[PDB]
């Protein structure tokens, strides 16, 4: 198999610096063309830099002089040293293996890490239950969920019953409020007799702030 | 007055692929370099250390004429201090290069309908080429930890790729014939002055 | 430079339909074009390279065609899993440019489905904070376009609510929407009737789910 796992992403103020890492398995980093490609929230893909097998490096015009691509043979890892970071640099950054036949094409990508460049500061979320209410809604299904409000930056992860609950769960994308933080909701549809015979717990994790909270609903 | 055989190099019928670039040693003749500068046939005529003006006034020990074929966008790589697939893996000029780089469009000759795939270029190399190094190896490139044993597959790729010039390729992707004249100067007596 | 323009940018098609996405380059790039498929919140997966050649491990319904300035990505018969944002990439420039397209968002089209609507009053633990957030939930509907109208004592609310939409479900190809109405505790206790009005293609007339503060 091939696997590319990326790290180093987080929150940095304008003008700061941060170094991403991409640990590769399935090929030798010192023998392949490697490239970073970033995606700003909601926008398309943008190639940032590439390193050849021989060692020569190339950069996009938007990141020249500020970013530097590197690699380590002994630990089989690619690096991107970002300096003088700006708000426009906010994006999800992918590392990918380049094959140089027929021009260049990226046949394996990492899953990606988020880099947020803002003046705002971290904040852990508040988790409020969305309790089962109105009645037996003239059927058999009842809805319950979690309100994950007022956190920054992205992302947060929410599972139900520590993962033992997945069928019917809807975790909505976070929307940014007027205040500068994020709020998210995750709901799950459930039969309207399991409310006393079962128990539902929501598992919110916001590691930018090291916040872990389990909240039971009804 | 034996005249240097520049017609052999510039007007050859077949040119070599860049990875297997051709070198022709030139000695014991007199080269009127001006005749080439004033031609309007060449899209590129750039000289380094030497000046292309006012240069049949010198004497050199040996002149080397390196000829190959690349695409238009890659001619910029045949220059001191450049990088890229051609400069790193096919043909490398030294940082202190003193000579002239001459190129001209050869789409009328080196293109054919359906594509002319006789011109190749090296794709993979663990190390950059040294100046004036010539790599003719065709052994399967090992991109992973698994040895290739001369068979291609995942992480085991053929190191050479074909250009594929066709007559309506963009001018950047059209074939150009390049000739690099390198002038060496030594303790030894000069053999090619070219008044 | 070089600019890659995709067409269309948004596209909907039903299961079994043939799908066609177009790429165009500002210069001729003879066949140095690739296609990538990026599903929501995941890494892009390569589909086609060299403008015609299918990547190993990709279904045969994905086809590549075109050369010069115009290229085409084709899906023979759309599958429920194939909703994604497809990008064409150029690999023709020296030095590299790696120009991408803006992307074509592809949604799966199905029969219209009316949404189940629920309403959640604020938690008394959140009312401890001095803030009251009411939630309106729209579950498993199609199409994506819906309207949520918050009403507090029949006073149409605006400027104090936001909403988010899930991506298409992978099997039933429906959407879900969650709209949050946020009030101060003081402002929340001033009124009694809190309702969200839902207008959707699947409903003969707007549905309104309501509760009364103090139940
Ligand atoms: C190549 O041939 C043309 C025409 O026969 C001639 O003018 C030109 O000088 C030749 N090139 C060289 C380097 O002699």
């Amino acid at each position: 198999e091939v696997q590319l796992v990326e790290s180093g992403g987080g929150l940095v103020q304008p003008g700061g610096s941060l170094r991403l890492s991409c640990a590769a398995s399935g090929f030798t980093v010192s023998s392949n063309y490697m490239s970073w490609v970033r995606q700003a929230p909601g926008k398309g893909l943008e190639w940032v830099s590439v390193i050849y097998s021989g060692g020569s490096t190339f950069y996009a015009d938007s990141v020249k002089g500020r970013f530097t691509i590197s690699r380590d043979n002994s630990m089989n890892t690619l690096f991107l040293q970002m300096n003088s970071l700006r708000a426009e640099d906010t994006a999800v950054y992918y590392c990918a293996r380049v094959l140089p036949m027929y021009g260049d094409y990226l046949d394996y990508w990492g899953q990606g890490t988020l880099v947020t460049v803002s003046s705002a500061s971290t904040k852990g979320p508040s988790v409020f239950p969305l309790a089962p209410s109105s009645k037996s809604t003239s059927g058999g299904t009842a809805a319950l969920g979690c309100l994950v409000k007022d956190y920054f930056p992205e992302p947060v992860t929410v599972s139900w019953n520590s993962g033992a609950l997945t069928s019917g769960v809807h975790t909505f994308p976070a929307v940014l409020q007027s205040s500068g933080l994020y709020s998210l909701s995750s709901v799950v549809t459930v039969p309207s007799s399991s409310l006393g015979t079962q128990t539902y717990i929501c598992n919110v994790n916001h590691k930018p702030s090291n916040t872990k909270v389990d909240k039971r609903v009804e | 007055t034996n005249l240097c055989p520049f017609g052999e190099v510039f007007n050859a019928t077949r040119f070599a692929s860049v990875y297997a670039w051709n070198r022709k040693r030139i000695s014991n003749c007199v080269a009127d370099y001006s005749v080439l500068y004033n031609s309007a046939s060449f899209s590129t005529f750039k000289c380094y250390g030497v000046s292309p003006t006012k240069l049949n006034d010198l004497c050199f020990t040996n002149v080397y004429a390196d000829s190959f074929v690349i695409r238009g966008d890659e001619v910029r790589q045949i220059a001191p201090g450049q990088t890229g697939k051609i400069a790193d893996y096919n043909y490398k000029l030294p940082d202190d290069f003193t000579g002239c780089v001459i190129a001209w469009n050869s789409n009328n000759l080196d293109s054919k309908v359906g594509g002319n795939y006789n011109y190749l270029y090296r794709l993979f190399r663990k190390s950059n080429l040294k100046p004036f190094e010539r790599d003719i190896s065709t052994e399967i490139y090992q991109a992973g930890s698994t040895p290739c044993n001369g068979v291609e597959g995942f992480n085991c790729y053929f190191p050479l790729q074909s250009y594929g010039f066709q007559p309506t390729n963009g001018v950047g992707y059209q074939p150009y014939r390049v000739v690099v004249l390198s002038f060496e100067l030594l303790h030894a007596p000069a053999t090619v002055c070219g008044p | 430079d070089i600019v890659m323009t995709q067409s269309p940018s948004s596209l909907s098609a039903s299961v079994g339909d043939r799908v066609t996405i177009t790429c165009r380059a500002s210069q001729s790039i003879s066949r140095y074009l690739n296609w990538y498929q990026q599903k929501p919140g995941k890494a892009p997966k390569l589909l086609i390279y060299a403008a015609s050649s299918l990547q190993s491990g990709v279904p045969s319904r994905f086809s590549g065609s075109g050369s010069g300035t115009d290229f085409t990505l084709t899906i023979s018969s759309l599958q429920p899993e194939d909703f994604a944002t497809y990008y064409c990439q150029q690999s023709y420039s020296t030095p590299p440019e790696y120009t991408f397209g803006q992307g074509t968002k592809l949604e799966i089209k199905r029969t219209v489905a009316a949404p189940s609507v629920f309403i959640f009053p604020p938690s008394d633990e959140q009312l401890k904070s001095g803030t009251a957030s009411v939630v309106c939930l729209l579950n498993n509907f199609y199409p994506r376009e819906a309207k949520v109208q918050w009403k507090v004592d029949n006073a149409l609310q605006s400027g104090n609510s936001q909403e988010s939409v899930t991506e298409q479900d992978s099997k039933d190809s429906t959407y879900s929407l969650s709209s949050t109405l946020t009030l101060s505790k003081a402002d929340y206790e001033k009124h009694k009737v809190y309702a969200c009005e839902v207008t959707h293609q699947g409903l003969s007339s707007p549905v309104t789910k309501s509760f009364n503060r103090g139940e």
